[PDB]
Formats: structure tokens, sequence, C-alpha cells
RNA sequence: AUAUACCGCCAUCUUCAGCAAACCCUAAAAAGGUAUUAAAGUAAGCAAAAGAAUCAAACAUAAAAACGUUAGGUCAAGGUGUAGCCA
């Protein structure tokens, strides 16, 4: 009957049975599910099966200065009008599943190195399409209610960096994951670190720090040796625009430890001008490329001293027996200094 | 003519027998309808005054 | 809970006429009737009559003018006239809007045997009462 | 044009004291006014040790001279900023003090808040105050302790919107975060009141100096 | 890999422009096949035109 | 637990 | 056939006081965020409140009552997804 049919706004409700309550509490694993369609799309006002012709709703109310009357299309026709429409509802479809492809991270089923874009624009139009975020950790914790039993959020680890020693890394939760993305992308913008690189390559000096029961121990390399660092370390390094460092990661491989253990380190550190006033002296360089050749690299800003900084006999220095291992001798693991990928 | 006048003429010309008397027609002046708001608390430099 | 006529609450994204933000509790307190005849006054007859024919004129155009109903018709009856007062978008050619009035008008015209009148007002787009 | 505009803004900064706060207070002054009584020894913060001229019966007493090369370092950079045109916010949880520094605000031609101080009042101001609001570019901690002994949230919520801070800090301050610490008393009613009009004094002459130097250059660019 | 994706890039002892892109310009030691996940094929062909 | 991963935002279903 | 795919229309805690979203803060945050002689919370929506109805006024009664809970009830009001029948 005519007066029991209803709308297709009513029938794609309760086809989809997306309001239904097993979809609230995922009570199915998804799969071959439905999918809306829009059924007006190529439908043009005046257009019917028998192929008729209305003069002022589908064809031209005049042609050549003639008034057209009513008119029906042959049979041949019609058929090719119903074949053209078929092809452009088949080729709506096809484009429907083309997808552009977007870079995996450190795997394919995780979110980790995983590039999200730069941070929204900020109170008066400021940009930051210099920024690029990386999400360092993607978890789904828990929280027991009493009105939802076991409740779920996303917890976003992301950190941000223009490239060119600007970095910084916050956290943002939410219950639904593109809402972590923005809340986590947007704050990191705000804890901006500036990290001191030495000549735009690499750190100012070996730093090696504990924070938490995370131990990092970064080291400083010449040129062209490359990230070989913790894949976070990697994603972080880049972001700050270092290109050339060595770094282990042990104890506890904890995400926000390390990432705010790494910051720590990296912000902390002291610039080779910044040595050269402390203590009044020139800073020297000697590189086994160039020889006996002095470099000053930064020269005391005031007054430079005369008295020559105490060289002891035997230095005090704690060192770690994992560096000095190396040079006694012994064997190194099999999974050291393997062949990989430029990072 | 005054406001009591157009609420009168606005009564016979536009007849609604809607209970609550906020959702019939009204040709009130502005500063009736539209709530007074608190303005710029700063000036262009951006100084509170 | 109550779920008659009621558009429910989302996240604040979901615009919402003012027809539609008001359940039916609100009928002739805060939004009237969209059909006004004389068959449910008191003593009267042919009150199914005037129900069914609305019905029908509601879905007639709506497949008439797909797409085009910015809100729900006014259906006035004066006598053997019948008035349909529709708020449509500007989407179709002015032309095109043309050659509706003129059809759905005879059409209806010699299909229940009375005057009918159509009046379209367009609107640039939806009205909004609220986002709810 | 470019050069009048240089000459009023670089001109002040190759001068020591541009503005001559030095004469506005001096060591005698300050002791009048009972600013080197800190709290018994008791409440001695840590950080404050470095300006503790010592302990007398139990009372620290604080070295009024480092106290007034710290105020001649505190007043000069408060004119600079007034002198350019900056938003300076006294603020205080003090509740005796309230009423003259609200009162002292208004005459230097400045803003106050010594009210209960909303949480996001500086790291979330666009949500409470509006889109654009301007925020302080100078905050004046008379008093940096709140009224249940802890610090006024306005020193670390300064510190995270990068805005300079000039505060009064007794024995029992912590002046870490405060950018020009005034070493000096806060409790007593004739130290509040000193520290108030040499604020109020050096603000208004930073504003007259500025109006005279642009007359000046003003009038030079016809003439 | 990236010699074999793209045809017009030719592995010649003449192109140097590409065989400066497979050796290390500071320290000047042609990258092992990993590295630039070059295959074998190519990485042999490359260390000999280079050479 | 299986629609969560990055499999729809790595393949450009956006 | 399946209300354990659903729309539609309801029951229940319920005339219970909460729900959701945008921000901000934490020597890290699984979460939490109040003190008024105030100590980190803030500015808006839905519900409540108000208002309207029972043809003066009040009170009262109705109506109203969010988000969730019970895979609650209803494929037999109607419609409809999947599967099944078509001498
Ligand atoms: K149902
Ligand atoms: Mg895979
Ligand atoms: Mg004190
Ligand atoms: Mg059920
Ligand atoms: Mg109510
Ligand atoms: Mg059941
Ligand atoms: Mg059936
Ligand atoms: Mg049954
Ligand atoms: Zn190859």
């Amino acid at each position: 009957s005519f007066f029991t049919k209803l709308t297709a706004e009513e029938l794609w409700k309760g086809a989809l049975a997306e309001t239904g309550a097993g979809a609230r509490k995922g009570r199915g694993k998804r799969t071959k599910k439905k999918k809306r369609k829009d059924l007006n799309r190529g439908q043009i006002i005046g257009e019917g099966r028998s192929g008729f012709l209305w003069p002022g709703l589908n064809v031209p109310l005049i042609k050549s200065g003639v008034v057209q009357n009513i008119g029906q299309r042959s049979k041949e026709e019609q058929q090719k009008v119903e074949a053209t429409m078929v092809e452009q509802r088949e080729e709506w479809d096809r484009k429907r599943k083309i997808k552009v492809k977007r870079e995996r991270g450190w795997s394919g089923n995780t979110w980790g190195g995983v590039s999200i874009g730069p941070p929204d624009p900020g109170p008066n139009g400021e940009t930051y399409e210099d920024f690029d975020t990386r999400i360092l950790e993607v978890r789904n914790v828990f929280n027991m209610t009493a009105k939802e039993g076991r409740k779920k959020s996303v917890r976003v680890l992301v950190a941000v960096g223009n490239g060119n020693g600007a970095a910084g890394f916050a956290i943002g939760k939410a219950a639904d994951r593109g809402d972590a993305f923005r809340k986590a992308k947007n704050r990191a913008i705000h804890y901006l670190h500036y990290i001191e690189r030495y000549e735009g390559h690499t750190i100012f000096h070996d730093i090696s720090l504990r924070f938490k029961r995370t131990q990092i121990r970064m080291k400083k390399q010449p040129r062209g040796y490359g990230l070989r660092c913790h894949r976070a370390i990697i994603t972080i390094c880049r972001l700050i625009g270092i290109k050339d460092m060595y770094a282990r990661v042990t104890g506890s491989m904890n995400m926000l430890n390390l990432t705010r253990g790494l910051f720590h380190g990296l912000a902390r550190q002291e610039t080779h001008q910044h040595l050269a006033d402390k203590k009044g002296l020139h800073v020297v360089e000697f590189r086994e490329e160039c020889g006996p050749l002095p470099i000053v690299v930064a020269s005391p800003h005031g007054a430079l001293s005369k008295e020559p900084e105490p060289e002891p006999e035997v230095p005090d220095t704690k060192l770690d027996w994992q560096d000095v291992k190396a040079m006694q001798g012994l064997k190194r693991s099999v999974w050291f200094n393997l062949k990989r990928p430029a990072t | 003519f005054a406001e009591e006048d157009i609420d009168r003429a606005i009564a016979y010309l536009f007849p609604s027998g809607l209970f609550e008397k906020r959702a019939r027609p009204m040709m009130k002046h502005p500063e009736h309808i539209f709530p007074k708001q608190r303005a710029t608390q700063w000036g262009e430099d951006g100084r509170p005054f | 809970k109550n779920r008659a006529a009621r558009v429910r609450v989302a996240k604040g994204n979901k615009p919402v006429s003012y027809e539609e933000a008001h359940a039916p509790h609100y009928i002739a307190h805060r939004k009237g009737w969209l059909s006004l005849h004389t068959g449910n006054l008191d003593g009267e007859d042919h009150a199914a009559e005037r129900t069914l024919e609305d019905v029908f004129l509601r879905k007639f155009m709506m497949g008439t003018f797909p797409g085009c109903l910015a809100d729900q018709i006014v259906l006035k009856r004066r006598a053997n006239q019948v008035d349909i007062c529709a708020l449509v978008l500007r989407q179709l050619p002015a032309h095109k809007f043309y050659f509706l009035v003129g059809y759905s008008e005879t059409l209806l015209s010699h299909f229940y045997k009375c005057p009918v009148r159509l009046h379209l007002q367009t609107v640039p787009s939806k009205v909004v009462y609220k986002y709810i | 044009g470019d050069d009048f505009q240089s000459r009023i803004l670089d001109t002040p900064l190759q001068h020591s004291d541009f503005f001559n706060v030095k004469e506005l207070f001096s060591v005698k002054s300050l002791f009048e006014a009972r600013v080197h009584l800190g709290h018994k020894a008791g409440c001695r913060h840590r950080f404050m040790e470095p300006y503790i001229f010592g302990n007398r019966l139990g009372q620290d007493i604080i070295d009024l001279d480092q106290t007034a090369l710290n105020l001649q370092l505190a007043l000069n950079f408060t004119a600079h900023v007034a002198y350019r045109k900056g938003i300076i916010l006294f603020v205080s949880r003090n509740r005796q003090f309230s009423h003259l520094i609200e009162t002292t605000a208004q005459a230097c031609g400045e803003y106050a808040h010594t009210r209960y101080f909303k949480g996001g009042l500086l790291t979330n101001a666009q949500l409470l105050f509006g889109p654009s609001v301007r925020l302080p570019d100078l905050i004046i901690f008379l008093h940096t302790l709140n009224n249940v002994f802890e610090p006024h949230v306005a020193v670390r919520d300064a510190a995270k919107m990068n805005i300079p801070t000039v505060g009064i800090v007794d024995t029992n301050c912590n002046p870490c975060l405060i950018t020009y610490p005034i070493p000096g008393n806060d409790d007593s009613p004739q130290a509040i009141q000193l520290f108030c009009k040499l604020f109020r004094t050096t603000i208004n002459r930073a504003k007259e100096k500025r109006r005279q130097m642009e007359a000046l250059h003003r009038l030079q660019s016809p003439k | 890999c990236p010699i074999c994706r793209d045809h017009k890039l030719h592995v010649d002892f003449r192109n140097v422009k590409l065989l400066e892109q497979f050796v290390c310009a500071h320290t000047g030691i042609i990258f092992h096949a990993p590295y630039t996940g070059v295959c074998m094929k190519q990485h042999k062909k490359l260390t000999q035109a280079i050479q | 637990h299986r629609d969560a991963s990055p499999r729809s935002f790595l393949l450009g279903e956006e």
C-alpha cells in the first residue's frame, strides 16, 4: 500500500542498526557491515523509467526558438540513458574503495611512529605548518565505574618538533581516539623545549642519565654516523633535528619515562660557548681527519684566563663497564652493529 | 502610536492561541527583546578599561 | 522513557528546527498545528477524510519536491479551498518550480475535486533553532 | 619618522638610571619603615638565607644593603615596563592591605587583583576573559604567599606564561621564581605603605617621561 | 627497490650524479645494500660503476 | 580491540 | 525464523540528579581537580528549575524527567536487515 511507505532516513536508520543496543555495547565482531547509500545522488528531477520528456523540468522548455511539447524517448534511446546512469553509479562505487596510502609506523598494526600532522592554528591565526606530530604510544586504559562497569578511554602520548631544535611532548586522554589525538597534539605545542645541537647534527657531549628506572646513555658521534638509537629516540631525534647520535636504553622501557628522560637530558646539556664562559678558557677541537690543526669552537665572552686548567695524572671519572668493555677486547653480541636501513 | 497600541495591533493581525505568551508573535522595541550585554572591557591597544 | 516525536540529545552538533525541537507536550503551548480544518471541532463531521487527505498530501509534496523541502508543510482548508504552504530550499532553478506548482495544483485539484493552491516561500538554507 | 620611534624606545636603555629611581628610597628610609624585620628563625625559607643579615634573638634581620640593590633593579625594571605602556598587575592576598593595594593600582593607572585567584586565570585566560584578552606584561607581588601559607598560584602561572614578576619576599617566602625579588618586610603596615608609594611614584614618573619624550620628538618632526 | 622501481634510472659509470647518492659524502664509503634498500644485483652493479 | 588499529588511517579511508 | 540486526512506540531505577562536550592544572596523570575570612579549576549545552495546563489567585494534581541500567517488551500495529517458502 502507498500509505505504509516510510522515508529513506527511517529506512536506513533501521536497516543499519547503528542506534541499536548491540552496537553500543560492542557485542558483535563487526564484519560485512551494511554501508549507507544516498539514492537521490544521481537522480534528476523529471526522469522516469518510461523515458517521458517534460518541457521545463528535464528538457529545455524552448529549443531553437520552438516551444517544446511533451514527448517520450524511444526504447533504444531510453536503454542508452539507463545504461549511462549505471556506469556513473558504478564509477562512484569504485572510487569509494579507492584510498590514499599513509606511511606506517614502527609496525603495521601499531600507532607508534605515525605522523598525524601539525597542531591546529592558535588563538590569533598562529599556524604551525612547520611542526610535525608523531605518536609514541596509544593505550586503552580502563576505569571501573558503577554505571558503565569497565569504561575505556584512549590515552595518547605524542611528540612534536619543527626539525630545527624545538620539540615537545604531551599526553592526551579521551574516550574517542580522534579526540585524544587532538588534545595531545595541541597540548604538546605549549611545552616546547629547545635542544642545543652541535653544528646542527649532534649533541654537544655524551649524556648519561637515569629517569626513574629508565636509563639512557647517549653518545656524540661524527657526521654520517646516523641515528642508532631506540625507535622512539629515532622519532624524537628526527623531530628535534639531530642527525647523528648513538643511544642505549636499559632498565624499564616505559615510553613516558623514556620521553621525559630524553628531553630532560637533551635540555640540560652544555654548549661549548657556555663551557668557555664558565671556565674562562678557549675551547679547542682536534679532529683526526684534520691532523694536529687546532680548531677554536668557542672563546670566552669576557676576559680570557691565564691559569691552565688542572690536568690530573690519573682522572677519577666514573666509567661505565659497557663502554670500557669494548676496548678490553671482549666480544660483542651477534645483535650489535647489524646492517640496517638508513635512519 | 504607542507600545500598547503595537501589542494590540499585532494580536489582531497575527492571532495566536498558544498558552505560553513568550511564543506568540511580537513586534517590540529592540531594547526589550535583545538582552543587554556587557560591552568590550578593553580598547584597541588591549588595555582593560 | 518517552520516545514520541522527540529528537534526542547527542553532543551539541545536531541542528534541529523549531518544529523538531519541541516535544508533543508543547503542542498548543509553544508550537501550533500544521493542519487547520474544522473537522475536529465539536459536532463536526468528516474528520477521517480530512485526516486521510492530509497524510497523502504530505507524501505527495515530499516526492514531488525531493530534497527541496526545508520544513514540514502547512495545510489550510477554507470552504472547499485547500492551501499548501511549504518552505522550500533554493536548490532547483526558478523555472522548475513554476512547472511543479502548475503540475501539483492541477493534479491534486482533479484528484480531490477541490481548488488546491500551492504557496512556496524559498529559504537560502534550513533555519536552525538550536544545536542539540 | 622611524628615527623618532627608535629614539623614544631605544634611548632609555642606554642609561643606567634613566628615571632616577635611586633618589626615591634610601637605606635610612627603608629602616624607618621597618623593612628589615623578618619572621622568626623557625619560619625561615632556605633560599632566603643569602638576604638575611642575621638572627637578633630569634628574629631574622634582612640586610637593607642587598634590599637597596635589589630594590633599585626592581624599581628600574618596573619603570621601563611602565614607560613602554605595558600592563602592570598588583597581586596580594593579605586582606589587611587589600584596600591599600587596590587604591595604589588605581592611582598609578594600573591593575590590582587582591581577591581569590581563579585557577586558570593566566593559563586559561581566553576562556575566562574572552578571545583576544591581553595578559599582563608585569606582575608585582606585594605578597607572594596566600592565606594558607603557600605560594600564590600566580607565581607559577606567571612563569608558565613567561611573565616577569617583581615580588616582595620575606624570610619565609620562596624567591626562586621571582624575576626581580625585593627582600623586605611584608607584614608591617609601614613597610607595605612604603613599597606602595615607591611603585606608584615610579610608575607615574615613567608614564610622565613618555609623554614628554613624545612631545619633544614629535615637535621636532615639524620643527 | 629504488633503482628497479624507476626504469629511467640507469646505473652507468658516466651518470655520476646518481652514483654520488650511493656514496657517503663525509666518509666516501659506498653504502651497503641494506642501507639504501637496493637489491643485491643492482648493488653489485652500483659498486662496479662507482669504482 | 580490532577496529581501533591504525588500519583505517593507514589505508586512507578518511 | 531471528526483538541477540533494527526503526517505530514503551516499561524500569525515576520527579532519581545527574549526562555529555570544549578548555585548563599535576616533580605523571591508572586518575583527580574542593576550601567563601577560599588553597586549580573555568565558560557554554541537555535534564532539573522556570514556564505553560486544570479558563482570578495560590496550593495541589497532572504533565515533564537527560545520559545510562535490565542484549527488558514488542519481527503478530506498521516498516525493515539477514536467512527461508514460491503447485
Ligand atoms: K527496540
Ligand atoms: Mg601487517
Ligand atoms: Mg612576612
Ligand atoms: Mg531487547
Ligand atoms: Mg519540569
Ligand atoms: Mg531478550
Ligand atoms: Mg510482517
Ligand atoms: Mg513471534
Ligand atoms: Zn632491485
